[PDB]
């Protein structure tokens, strides 16, 4: 299972 | 910054004249990631050629593999023909059954 | 033995030609299990092993939601670099991602990855702690200090030694038949002469899994490593690997030439020579 985004570069 | 592809010509199992397989063109160690493959069989294009899912190596470089049915024959000549940004001209790599 | 699960994400822009395709896969060891195409005719995290097909709707449902939410997140972050390089929006450009865990033999945490690249170059990596962050160069300092600020780092520990190691345990049960089956190498050595006094010895794995070998050859037992070609291991295209390693051996000395295999899948180191 893949994880979620957290915060853009 | 960019980085231009390896080529491999080979099949899925010992070649056998007469013998259904499949021939490979595997393109690794390419940045960037666009690519054009053709399998040729004697010169002209192999329809409907499938490919692996986009995917890199550790160290960035992009890698596929190009694949399609065929039955080898003694007179029957097989290539992959590869052009990136990095290639002046498309470079064509001639199957050869020991390698 | 170990294993590890690994999602690789990759962002290319092409101004001019519609929105930065993003393409995402998931592997478990040297298996590719999903996939993701934002170019494809319906977008949708999609099955690409048997094992992970008995996936219910809630799966795939979650996941291709995260994909199409990660697709557009890394269309910001390629609009961003540019700003971050001083870069024209005019040129084609590349984001890559790597990121997972390696497990040991008793299912535990063996060590979490979170990597990315830009244009092919390291740009910010999650240090082995899952706590502080390396960045390659004073644009990615720029992420990192975000980056702190927001405890990424934290969250992504989160998951490294959470789901990311209880997802891949499940794979490796469901898949066990072939996520845990190592594959041997089928060895031979070929030999050609080149002309009269020189011949190739090439020595062969073939129909090997997990990828990982080692092929040497030995002149009177010494590794021959500078004067070796090695080509890189290639998919056959049925999991399975391959790989050759040759040396150029003065005729009459073929003897004094041994090929050295080592695999998980055997359980001694091979030593083979030409059989004539």
């Amino acid at each position: 299972q893949a994880t979620q985004e957290v915060k853009n570069w | 910054m960019q980085r231009t592809p390896k080529i491999q010509v080979y099949s899925r199992h010992p070649a056998e004249n007469g013998k259904s397989n499949f021939l490979n063109c595997y393109v690794s160690g390419f940045h960037p990631s666009d690519i054009e493959v053709d399998l040729l069989k004697n010169g002209e294009r192999i329809e409907k050629v499938e490919h692996s899912d986009l995917s890199f190596s550790k160290d960035w470089s992009f890698y596929l593999l190009y694949y399609t049915e065929f039955t080898p024959t003694e007179k029957d000549e097989y290539a992959c023909r590869v052009n990136h940004v990095t290639l002046s001209q498309p470079k064509i790599v001639k199957w050869d059954r020991d390698m | 033995g170990s294993h590890s699960m690994r999602y690789f994400y990759t962002a290319m822009s092409r101004p001019g030609r519609g929105e930065p395709r993003f393409i995402a896969v998931g592997y478990v060891d040297d298996t590719q299990f999903v996939r993701f195409d934002s170019d494809a005719a319906s977008p949708r995290m999609a099955p690409r092993a048997p094992w992970i097909e008995q996936e219910g709707p809630e799966y795939w449902d979650g996941e291709t939601r995260n994909m199409k939410a990660s697709a557009q997140t890394y269309r910001e972050n390629l609009r961003i670099a540019l700003r971050y390089y001083n870069q024209s929006e005019a040129g084609s450009h590349i984001i890559q991602v790597m990121y997972g865990c390696d497990v040991g033999p008793d299912g535990r945490l063996l060590r979490g990855h979170d990597q990315s690249a830009y244009d092919g170059k390291d740009y910010i990596a999650l240090n082995e702690d899952l706590s502080s962050w390396t960045a390659a160069d004073t644009a990615a300092q720029i992420t990192q200090r975000k980056w702190e600020a927001a405890r990424v780092a934290e969250q992504l520990r989160a998951y490294l030694e959470g789901l990311c190691v209880e997802w891949l345990r499940r794979y490796l049960e469901n898949g066990k038949e072939t996520l845990q089956r190592a594959d041997p190498p089928k060895t031979h050595v070929t030999h050609h002469p080149i002309s009269d006094h020189e011949a190739t010895l090439r020595c062969w794995a073939l129909g090997f899994y997990p990828a990982e070998i080692t092929l040497t050859w030995q002149r009177d037992g010494e590794d021959q490593t500078q004067d070796t070609e090695l080509v890189e291991t290639r998919p056959a295209g049925d999991r399975t690997f391959q790989k050759w390693a040759a040396v150029v051996v003065p005729s009459g000395e073929e003897q004094r030439y041994t090929c050295h295999v080592q695999h998980e899948g055997l359980p001694k180191p091979l030593t083979l020579r030409w059989e004539p």
